[PDB]
RNA sequence: UUGCCGUUGCUAUGGC
């Protein structure tokens, strides 16, 4: 066991990625380690991925025990650079959340991949 | 006939807070409080058999 | 056996088909529309135009004259070159500025001509999108291209404009806005000898313009996400490909109609074709594109892929896996943080967390056998095609450009059985859209020419 | 998920209706099928003249329950199993268990009319 | 601005004349405007003005294409001969009414 | 389309309640159009599953039926089995409607916003402005549903109201 | 006794077996694109027609390039159109949903019967399967 | 051979 422990294969770490692509398109996204330990400890996130490969990592690993408290998945994709990448801005991020919205048109792809990262966690 | 029906669920969905308890979306803020009371007698639990 | 039935009843099924080699065999319909294909005219545009130029292992690799002339520009972008039937070349950078070379002194590096920089001067007094029509450019120049007859370069970039300036002044003649806020053009591709220009805009668009007429031709949706790259060639057919879709598309431009190819490796079947008997995987983004000629193109992929893709398959013919190494691993004295290389190293977790490098810039020469990839190992890579076109394979390397290559394309010499070229790479440090980059390894901002001969 | 009861079943066989199958058809979906032990204590209780019944309450495609009282009342059981939980279709063609089912809100009731089910408190049928 | 396409050229020389098909293109405007059509088409080839000649237009829904069929002729003497006259009537310079009776 | 069984039972007017508000519905033939094809579909579905495996029916109206109801929309790509078809039901396919998709995808603030928006023709699916609000758009034409370039709300040039509004303070 | 030319028995049908879940098969499991158009120009009257089934525009490809072909507008004939463009459309809100038409899940007609279980091989004897194998 | 700055060559490199 690793600390940054649940770390996700490839097949997952592009449905991860996409989603998140999605997300950050219809602005269900928020991207940034301190962003997302706010909308966690606010309670609208639905999963949190952290990247296992920036330069700490406890820097991130903060979070897993923030989500554990709230009982929120939480997954670490392996690039911080394809990370940032999906979330569509011009930088690498090495956390990010998708926040909760019914009105939202990827609720099914983000009920999915949360059963997906649930099941590996 | 549309607007009829806005504003017929509206009020439909004004009367479901009255019967149930509506998860509203959670905490807003910090938490205030009730703000509305606390019944030590009332228990709204159902029962078995 | 149900697989087994549906392809069994799927042979049935078309005999029963046919049902509803002799020495006549002569069919009316087909020769009377031949006898209207001997009647019309245009044999000229519309040439299925098979690989021609075999060529691959004759011309020589290992000892080409590499200049990497440095330029003072942050972050190169595009590189947009030009031959008639002297030559120019044109660069453009993150800091607004397009600049003309001359590329036909060949034996020696390229000589700056021209400068033309925009900037905060020229943001519009309205922010309303369709009063976009300033004559320079704000932000973030993406691509350069240059026209086939070399009147004029069109540039375009995340100002959402197209700007075409005159070759001989550089000079904004005229510009058309693409009209509205996500309009920001990410490729541009005019068709081979022409006036018509495939511009492939964020709006997940494809706008067609003739520069010539200053008139837009026919916009065409499809994609489903932005559409990271283009490529044509004297055909109006037009290949597009769209980022993390995975998809590439080509397009009947007239018919406004596409062939969809999507990618589909997979690491489970991928390890257990491995496990008949290893660090290979799925698919993250197609980046690049060149059509290589009327039939065949060549896929640049997030993932290190390049793959080799026919007009008659949809799954892809060739791939090959890594193309340009894979990244170093982050050191464990930038990991961690705790004391030990023990626990500094068990936060490596072995393999797991090493990326390859990804092919940001991919060319192929037209209906040549030959093609370019380059990204941030600092070595290009060549490669040719073998001649039953259902392969390729790595001739070698040229290893003089340290640094991210935005662009690579390659200036013609010499005639049908000598041949020398150089190949034009744009070098910067940062990749040609978002940042990303880290672990800058001795890179500098630069044009890498390479003279390579016979 | 349906919860059966004996003269439900009794009708079914005095129509020639499946179980699983009529249920198909009557909701255009996949049913499971639920004989709670006091409804299968009751068709046991009714003799020997109901062994063709009984054995084709013994199925296994019809899952089953276990209630946990005494006595064998299954109109009892299966009136609080379901106004306790409002996850279930009740199949009955008693009337008096019929009346009750439709006067506590929510809950579908499918009974064998003619030849084949019928649905009544199930908003979505078609 | 309007734009132009010439598709799938032949030639019949029986009947002394070129034809092929007419994409117009028209983005932010109306339609096709027959006669500036025939004037850019007149330009785009060689010169025949009362030569050359468009019939056959459809446009497509929202605007922006037109599909027509267009033929262009040599010798705007021989177009007169092969063209037909409603079309002359149209565009050229024939007219000759039908007499109105019954 | 047809009515139901029983239209007035008081499960089905809150139901109709539910679905026209939380859908922003004129009447109840959206529900009844939609619900009638729906009941088509997943009565043909129990058919192709009261036959058996490795019939021909079943094979290749099996995998038909479930590819075209994906790239309708209303069944995810991974669920490839037939049963699916029978737990479909009739708000996932008013989901799929141009006037939702509009207010999820947010180019909108209600449903009722959405339907004026679109039906007021600043909505263009691809390349074509679509106007009326029971769409149906499909998985490819899912992101591409953007304000049409011909509206004040894309960047085109703005309406009567604006510029009478301009000309006048102009004045 | 003696032959008579028969055009019903030389002419190509191949349209009493064309069924389109074998045809959908073909197409799952055909390896080579399928010519689809750019998504928004295949809708028609701004939505309140369909967009338009497969058979559609096939039909529309094949109107067009006669059309091109031999320079001639078709027409508004009235029989014809009463019957085809009305009954047509009717049909086409009914089973069409989203592109996609849902028609035939709703029709008898056996698949094996007439376009699977081939005819000419049907292979009657067990030499004659033996051979079909090997 | 460039935005500076260093080695420079009498041309190539490397730090921002
Ligand atoms: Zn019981």
């Amino acid at each position: 066991n690793p600390k940054a422990f649940p770390l996700a294969d490839a097949a997952l770490t592009q449905q991860i990625l996409d989603v998140v692509q999605q997300a950050a398109n219809l602005r269900q996204l928020k991207k940034g380690a301190n962003e997302a330990t706010k909308t966690l400890n606010r309670g609208i996130s639905e999963f949190i991925i952290m990247a296992a490969d920036c330069e700490p990592i406890e820097i991130l690993l903060h979070l897993p025990l923030l989500c554990e408290d709230k009982n929120v998945p939480y997954v670490f994709v392996p690039s911080r650079v394809a990370l940032g990448r999906a979330c569509g801005v011009s930088r690498p991020v090495i956390a990010a959340s998708i926040t909760t919205n019914d009105a939202s048109a990827i609720k099914t792809q983000i009920y999915a991949v949360k059963d997906k990262i649930e099941t590996l966690l | 006939s549309r607007v009829k029906k806005r504003k017929k669920y509206q009020k439909a969905q004004k009367k479901l807070k009255s019967v149930r308890a509506v998860y509203s979306g959670g905490q807003s803020g910090v938490y205030e409080g009730e703000k509305t009371g606390i019944k030590k007698g009332l228990t709204r639990s159902v029962k078995f058999k | 056996n149900p697989a087994d039935k549906r392809r069994r009843l799927a042979k049935q099924y078309l005999e029963n088909l046919k049902s509803e080699d002799e020495y006549n065999n002569f069919d009316a319909g087909d020769l009377d529309k031949d006898i209207i294909a001997s009647r019309l005219k245009e044999d000229v545009a519309e040439q299925q135009g098979r690989v021609f130029r075999y060529f691959g292992d004759k011309l020589l690799i290992s000892e080409a004259k590499q200049s990497f002339t440095r330029v003072g520009e942050n972050n190169l972008t595009c590189i947009s070159c030009f031959q008639p039937v002297r030559l120019f070349a044109y660069t453009v950078s993150k800091d607004l500025q397009l600049t003309k070379y001359d590329i036909t002194d060949f034996s020696k590096r390229p000589k700056k001509l021209k400068y033309a920089k925009g900037g905060a001067k020229y943001i519009p007094t309205s922010k309303h999108e369709y009063e976009n029509t300033t004559e320079g450019h704000y932000d973030e120049i993406l691509t350069v291209a240059a026209s086939p007859d070399g009147k004029y370069v069109v540039t375009g970039g995340r100002d959402r404009k197209l700007i075409v300036w005159s070759t001989e002044s550089l000079s904004p003649v005229k510009v058309i806005p693409t009209k509205d806020r996500r309009g920001e053009v990410l490729s541009l591709a005019f068709r081979k000898n022409s006036d018509q220009l495939y511009a492939s805009c964020a709006d997940f668009k494809i706008r067609t313009y003739s520069i010539n007429q200053f008139s837009q031709l026919e916009i065409l949706y499809g994609h489903h996400d932005i559409v990271e790259d283009i490529s044509a060639l004297a055909m109006e057919r037009c290949v597009t490909v769209g980022a993390r879709d995975r998809t590439a598309m080509l397009w009947k431009i007239p018919d406004e109609t596409r062939l969809t190819f999507r990618g589909g490796d997979e690491p489970q079947k991928l390890l257990r074709r491995w496990m008949k008997e290893p660090l290979f995987f799925c698919e993250g983004s197609i980046d690049v594109v060149s059509m290589v000629d009327d039939f065949h193109f060549i896929t640049g992929s997030d993932n290190g892929n390049i793959c080799l893709w026919s007009l008659a398959k949809k799954k892809p013919i060739f791939t090959e896996r890594i193309a340009h190494g894979i990244l170093p691993e982050p050191s464990f004295n930038d990991i961690s943080g705790e004391t030990d290389e023990e626990l500094r190293k068990r936060q490596l977790q072995g393999k797991k967390l090493l990326q390859p490098f990804w092919i940001t810039s991919l060319y192929a020469i037209p209906y040549s056998n030959v093609f370019i990839s380059g990204s941030w190992s600092g070595s290009l890579k060549v490669w040719k095609i073998s001649d039953n076109l259902r392969s390729f394979e790595l001739l070698g390397e040229l290893s003089g450009a340290k640094g991210v290559v935005t662009k690579i394309q390659v200036v013609e010499s010499g005639k049908h059985g000598k041949e020398k070229f150089r190949i034009l790479a744009s070098i910067a440090k940062e990749h040609r859209l978002g940042r990303w980059i880290a672990n800058v390894s001795g890179a500098r901002n630069g044009i890498y020419s390479a003279v390579i001969d016979q | 998920q349906v919860l059966i009861d004996t003269n439900f079943i009794n009708f079914s066989i005095q129509k020639k209706v499946d179980i699983v199958r009529g249920m198909m058809d009557c909701l255009l979906a996949k049913c499971n099928p639920l004989i709670t032990d006091c409804v299968m204590a009751e068709l046991e209780k009714l003799g020997p003249k109901y062994r063709i019944a009984l054995k084709l309450a013994r199925d296994p495609r019809i899952k089953r329950l276990s209630c946990s009282h005494k006595g064998t009342y299954a109109d009892d059981c299966l009136v609080h199993r379901v106004l306790q939980h409002k996850c279930y279709i009740v199949a009955t063609n008693d009337a008096g268990l019929k009346q009750r089912i439709r006067k506590i809100p929510g809950i579908p009731l499918m009974s064998v009319g003619g030849h084949a089910y019928v649905i009544e408190k199930l908003p979505d049928v078609f | 601005a309007v734009t132009i396409r010439t598709r799938k050229v032949i030639s019949n020389p029986l009947l002394a004349r070129k034809q092929f098909v007419v994409d117009v293109l028209h983005p932010n405007r109306a339609n096709v405007s027959k006669d500036e059509l025939r004037e850019k088409l007149a330009e785009v080839y060689k010169a025949e003005k009362d030569a050359v000649s468009v019939f056959g237009f459809r446009t497509q829904f929202g605007g922006g294409k037109s599909v027509g069929f267009g033929l262009v002729y040599n010798s705007v003497a021989e177009a007169k001969k092969f063209e037909p006259t409603y079309r002359l009537v149209r565009y050229g310079l024939a007219e000759k009414v039908e007499k109105a009776s019954r | 389309y047809s009515t139901p069984k029983r239209p007035y039972e008081s499960s089905r007017l809150d139901a109709e309640l539910k679905l026209a508000g939380e859908f922003g519905l004129k009447n109840k033939k959206e529900i009844y159009r939609i619900s009638f094809q729906l009941s088509k579909i997943r009565r043909a579905a129990r058919d192709l599953l009261t036959r058996d495996e490795k019939d021909p029916k079943r094979l290749f109206e099996g995998n038909a039926l479930i590819r075209r109801l994906v790239r309708v929309g209303v069944l995810s790509e991974d669920k490839k089995k037939l049963d699916y078809v029978l737990a479909l039901k009739v708000e996932d396919f008013l989901e799929r409607r141009l006037q939702t998709q509009v207010y999820k995808l947010g180019l909108a603030k209600s449903v009722h916003h959405a339907r004026v928006l679109i039906t007021q023709r600043h909505i263009a699916v691809g390349k074509q402005i679509v106007n009326i609000p029971s769409f149906m758009v499909r998985l490819d034409s899912e992101k591409h549903i953007d304000f049409a370039p011909t509206s004040p709300f894309g960047g085109a040039r703005p309406g009567r109201v604006a510029r009478r509004n301009a000309a006048r303070k102009a004045e | 006794f003696e032959d008579r030319f028969d055009a019903r028995e030389h002419k190509d049908r191949s349209n009493k077996s064309r069924m389109q879940a074998m045809e959908e098969y073909i197409r799952e499991s055909s390896d080579q694109p399928d010519w689809s158009a750019s998504i928004g120009a295949d809708i028609v009257n701004h939505g309140r027609g369909g967009i338009k089934s497969l058979r559609d525009t096939e039909k529309e490809r094949r109107v067009t390039s006669f059309e091109e072909d031999n320079f001639t507008r078709l027409n508004i004939t009235n029989k014809a159109e009463k019957r085809k463009q009305k009954q047509r459309e009717r049909n086409a809100r009914m089973n069409v949903i989203g592109g996609e038409d849902f028609g035939i899940f709703s029709s008898k007609r056996k698949l094996e019967d007439s376009t699977s279980r081939r005819g000419a091989k049907k292979t009657r004897s067990a030499w004659d399967r033996a051979q079909r194998r090997l």
